[PDB]
DNA sequence: TATAATGGGAGCTGTCACGGATGC
DNA sequence: GCATCCGTGAGTCGAG
C-alpha cells in the first residue's frame, strides 16, 4: 500500500510472496503463536504461561510476557517479560514506609541487639531509637513523605507597595510559584498520557521544587 | 539530614535513597516472579533502567542492513546467539528475527499450462509424470525437433529450458515446451512454416528445476 | 547529581528514527486514531472514553487516573468493563481494537524518539525567565501536540512540523510564567515589541530614546503617555530579601513600615473618641441618644433609615428625624460649651 | 500549523575546625 | 582499627 493509489502494488495473478532486502533486521527474544481464528487478546496485554489467547483457547502461552498482535503475519507474538512492579520517587518510598509494621521491626532489632559484633549492636540501637521514637510518638513514618504541601499565610510573605509605587515581595512566592507550575504541568502531562522519560523528568523537577 | 530517618527505617544508604527519590534507579515492590541473570528478583532490589527495561519490557535489538545486501535468514525464523544474520551482521542474542522495511518484494506467480514435445521412440523413457531434474529422454545422435504448425513464434526462456508458442494472427495455434539439453534454433517474433527445425536436442535431456 | 545531564542521558538512550521508522510510526498513529473513531461509531461509546481505555491498557495499570474531560471516573473496574465490551466484538470489528493499541504504542515510541529535538530547540531559549528543564518540559508538551496533529501524507519529515509546535509551546510558557505578577500574553508581546523598538532606536541614536521618540517609532495610536503607561505596567517586583549592605546584616524589607495595623497612638485616640462620644451621648435622654446611635451606626456598626428607627421607637419618620435633629442640636450646644470634641476633628 | 532542523553549559580556585559516617 | 568525605559552625550595637 502507498500514499497515492497509482503507486500501489496489486497482484496480477495467483502466486506466493517473498520478502528480500529488508532495510534492517530486528532480533527479539519472543515466542510465536500463529492463529487461524478470532483472537481473544489485543496488543499490550501482559500474559503468564497457560493463558488463553486465540482460536477459542486452542493456542496458549508458553512463557511469561507481553502481547504483540500481528494481523499482517496473522500471528500472536509474545515478547518474554514479567509483570514486575518497580517504582521510583517518594511514591515508592511512601509505599515502603506504609508497609512497615513497627513492633515487628522493634523485635527483630531487639534480636539484633544480642549479637556479639559491636558494630551490629550499634546500628541496631541507632535504628531502634528511630523505630521506638515513631512508636511511642503516635506518628506514622509515611508522614515523612508529603502529599499536601502546606502554604504559609500571605501576610507572612507579603506583596507590598513601597513609597515609590513599586512592589516588593518575599522569595517564598517565587518558590511556591515554581512548585505550583511544575505540579500543574505534571497533572496535565498525566492527563494527556505522556511517555515515561517525560513524567519522570517532571516528577524529579517537582521533588527538587519542593526541596 | 544525616543519619537519614527515612533511610534509617527502610535500611537504605544515602546513595540508594538518593537514587530512588531523584529517579536514578528503580526499587521493586512486588517482583511478581521476575528473574535477572539467573537469580530471582528479591523485593526491595535496586535496578538500573537497562535492567528494568530488560525485565519488564523484554530484550531486543535491531541491526542495519547495508543497501543492496540480502538477508541470510528468513522472516519469522528462529536464531541463535552468534549466528550471522547477514554477511556483515552477527546477532548478539537468540530469538525470532524479523524483517524491517523490505526494499524488494519478489512474487512467484503460479502458472499451470499444457505443452507438447515430439521425440524419437527409442530415446524416450516412459513415465506417467516428470519431477524436476528427472531425465525426459536420452538421445544417441543429434535430433531436430520440427514445427508441426505454421505461425509467428513467441519465445520465452526460463531459468533453464524454454517455451515456444506459435500463433496465426492473434490466436496461438501451438505450444511447445523445450526441456534442458535442447538448444532453440529460433528467436522471438520469427515466422516458421511446418517442418522446419524449432530446436536441436543433443545427448541427454532433462526437466528444468523451476 | 546534575538533573540536566541525567535527562540528556535518558534521552540519549532512545535511538533516532530512520525515515522509514518515522513514517511507519506516524502512519500507525493516524490509522490508530481512525480506528478509535470507527470503533466509537460501532460501539456507540464516547471516542474519548475509548481512547483513554486503549491508552490505559497500553501503558498498563501503572497509570490510571480520572480525566477532567471524561464524564465517568476512570478506574480499573470501569476500564475492565469497557475493555471486555471491546473484546466482545466480531472479528472484523474487534480488529479496530488491535489497530488502536498499535496506534498508541506507535505514539509513545514516536514522542520518546523525538525528545532530543525539544532539547536542541530549548537550549536557545535560556535566560528568558525560565529554567532549562522547564523549557524542556514545555517543549515536550509542544512535541505531543505535534504528534497528535501530524499528517504523514504530506511527505514532510517530522522535525519540520514538530519545531513549530515546540517553539509555540515554549514561547507560550515564557509569556505565561516568568513574571511574578502575571501579564496577558498579548500584553507581553506588546511590551517586548516596545523593547525591540526602543533598542533599535537606541542603536541608531547612540543614546536612550525618550518617550516621544519611541511613541513616534511605534506608529499611530502611540503617544508618550501610552509608552510610559506601558513601561510602568511592565515593572517587575523587587525581592524583600535583597541585601542593602556589604554584610549579611541588612535586608530591604527591614526598612519597610507596616501601614496596616493601627499604631498605639491611633488606637488610644480612637478609644478616647469612643469614650468622649459616650460622654456627650449620655447628656441626652436615652431615647434621642439611642436614635442618634442607631442613625450613625454606633450600635451594630450600620446606619438605619428613618423608617427603621421610627418603627423601632414607634413614631413617624418625621418625628424620629425631629428627635435626631434636637439630639444633634443639643450636642452642638454642648460642644460649643465644653469643646472636648474639637481636638478629635484633625 | 508543514523545506529540514534530534545530548547544556559554566565552572572559579589563599578557612579550619571539625564533627560524626563511610572505606581497605 | 584509621585515612577520607560532606555538612555546619565561625562576637556585639551602630549605618547601610
Ligand atoms: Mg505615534
Amino acid at each position: 500500500a502507498a500514499i497515492d493509489p497509482e503507486e500501489e502494488v496489486i497482484a496480477e495473478a495467483e502466486g506466493v510472496v517473498h520478502l528480500h532486502e529488508p532495510a534492517s533486521i530486528l532480533v527479539v527474544k519472543a515466542r510465536v503463536y500463529p492463529f487461524e481464528d478470532d483472537v481473544e487478546v489485543s496488543t499490550g496485554d501482559r500474559v503468564a504461561p497457560g493463558d488463553v489467547l486465540a482460536d477459542g483457547g486452542k493456542v496458549k502461552s508458553d512463557v511469561y510476557g507481553r502481547v504483540e498482535v500481528d494481523l499482517v503475519r496473522n500471528v500472536v507474538r509474545v515478547v518474554e517479560s514479567y509483570d514486575i512492579d518497580a517504582r521510583m520517587g517518594a511514591e515508592a518510598i511512601q509505599q515502603l514506609l506504609k508497609e512497615l509494621d513497627l513492633e515487628a521491626l522493634e523485635k527483630e532489632l531487639l534480636e539484633e541487639m544480642k549479637h556479639p559484633s559491636r558494630a551490629r549492636r550499634a546500628k541496631a540501637r541507632k535504628r531502634l531509637e528511630v523505630v521506638r521514637a515513631f512508636l511511642d510518638s503516635g506518628n506514622r513514618p509515611e508522614w515523612m513523605i508529603l502529599e499536601a504541601v502546606p502554604v504559609l499565610p500571605p501576610d507572612l510573605r507579603p506583596m507590598v507597595q513601597v513609597d515609590g509605587g513599586r512592589f516588593a515581595t518575599s522569595d517564598l512566592n517565587d518558590l511556591y510559584r515554581r512548585l505550583i507550575n511544575r505540579n500543574n504541568r505534571l497533572k496535565k502531562l498525566l492527563a494527556q498520557g505522556a511517555p515515561e522519560i517525560i513524567i519522570r523528568n517532571e516528577k524529579r523537577m517537582l521533588q527538587e521544587a519542593v526541596d | 539530614d544525616v543519619p537519614s530517618k527515612i533511610g534509617t527505617l527502610l535500611d537504605l544508604s544515602a546513595t540508594e535513597l538518593e537514587q530512588v527519590l531523584y529517579f536514578s534507579k528503580y526499587i521493586v515492590l512486588d517482583p511478581k516472579g521476575a528473574i535477572l541473570n539467573g537469580v530471582p528478583v528479591e523485593k526491595r532490589q535496586l535496578l538500573t533502567d537497562e535492567e528494568y527495561r530488560e525485565l519488564r519490557y523484554g530484550k531486543q535489538e535491531t541491526y542495519p542492513l547495508p543497501p543492496g545486501v540480502d538477508a541470510l535468514v528468513k522472516d519469522g525464523e528462529e536464531v541463535v546467539k552468534g549466528q550471522e544474520l547477514a554477511p556483515g551482521v552477527v546477532s548478539r542474542l537468540d530469538g525470532v528475527a524479523l524483517y524491517r522495511f523490505p526494499r524488494r518484494v519478489r512474487v512467484e506467480y503460479v502458472k499451470k499450462e499444457r505443452a507438447g514435445l515430439r521425440l524419437p521412440l527409442a530415446a524416450w523413457v516412459e513415465k506417467e509424470a516428470y519431477k524436476p531434474g528427472e531425465i525426459l529422454a536420452e538421445l544417441p545422435e543429434p535430433y531436430l525437433f520440427r514445427a508441426e504448425e505454421e505461425g509467428v513464434v513467441e519465445l520465452k526462456e526460463l531459468e533453464e529450458g524454454a517455451f515456444l508458442v506459435l500463433r496465426r494472427e492473434d490466436e496461438p495455434v501451438a505450444t511447445y515446451f523445450l526441456p534442458v539439453g535442447m538448444t532453440p534454433l529460433v528467436v522471438h517474433g520469427e515466422i516458421v512454416e511446418k517442418g522446419q527445425p524449432l530446436a536441436e536436442a543433443k545427448g541427454l535431456l532433462r526437466m528444468p528445476r523451476q | 547529581s546534575d538533573p540536566v545531564r541525567q535527562y540528556l542521558h535518558e534521552i540519549g538512550q532512545v535511538p533516532l528514527l530512520t525515515l522509514e521508522e518515522e513514517v511507519e510510526l506516524a502512519r500507525k498513529v493516524e490509522e490508530g486514531m481512525e480506528a478509535i473513531k470507527k470503533l466509537s461509531e460501532i460501539t456507540g461509546l464516547d471516542p474519548d472514553l475509548i481512547r483513554e481505555v486503549v491508552r490505559a491498557k497500553i501503558l498498563g495499570s501503572a497509570r490510571v487516573r480520572h480525566i477532567p474531560g471524561l464524564k465517568e471516573t476512570l478506574d480499573p473496574k470501569t476500564v475492565e468493563e469497557i475493555d471486555q465490551k471491546l473484546k466482545s466484538l466480531p472479528k472484523e470489528h474487534k480488529r479496530y481494537l488491535h489497530i488502536a493499541r498499535e496506534g498508541e504504542a506507535a505514539r509513545q515510541h514516536l514522542i520518546e524518539a523525538n525528545l532530543r529535538l525539544v532539547v536542541s530547540i530549548a537550549k536557545k531559549y535560556t535566560g528568558r525567565g525560565l529554567s532549562f528543564l522547564d523549557l524542556i518540559q514545555e517543549g515536550n508538551q509542544g512535541l505531543i501536540r505535534a504528534v497528535e496533529k501530524f499528517e504523514y501524507k504530506r511527505r514532510f519529515k517530522f522535525s519540520t512540523y514538530a519545531t513549530w509546535w515546540i517553539r509555540q509551546a515554549i514561547n507560550r510558557a515564557i509569556a505565561d510564567q516568568a513574571r511574578t505578577i502575571r501579564i496577558p500574553v498579548h500584553m507581553v508581546e506588546t511590551i517586548n515589541k516596545l523593547s525591540r523598538t526602543a533598542r533599535q532606536l537606541q542603536q541608531e541614536l547612540g543614546r536612550e530614546p525618550t518617550y516621544e521618540e519611541i511613541a513616534e517609532a511605534m506608529g499611530p495610536g502611540w503617544d508618550a503617555k501610552r509608552v510610559e503607561e506601558t513601561l510602568k505596567i511592565a515593572q517587575e517586583p523587587v525581592s524583600l530579601e535583597t541585601p542593602i549592605g556589604d554584610e549579611k546584616d541588612s535586608f530591604y524589607g527591614d526598612f519597610i513600615p507596616d501601614e496596616h495595623l493601627p499604631s498605639p497612638v491611633d488606637a488610644a485616640t480612637q478609644s478616647l473618641l469612643s469614650e468622649e462620644l459616650e460622654k456627650a451621648l449620655s447628656k441626652l435622654s436615652e431615647r434621642e441618644a439611642m436614635v442618634l446611635k442607631l442613625r450613625k451606626g454606633l450600635i451594630d456598626g450600620r446606619e438605619h433609615t428613618l423608617e427603621e428607627v421610627g418603627a423601632f421607637f414607634g413614631v413617624t419618620r418625621e418625628r424620629i428625624r425631629q428627635i435626631e435633629n434636637k439630639a444633634l442640636r443639643k450636642l452642638k450646644y454642648h460642644e460649643s460649651r465644653t469643646r472636648k470634641l474639637r481636638d478629635f476633628l484633625d
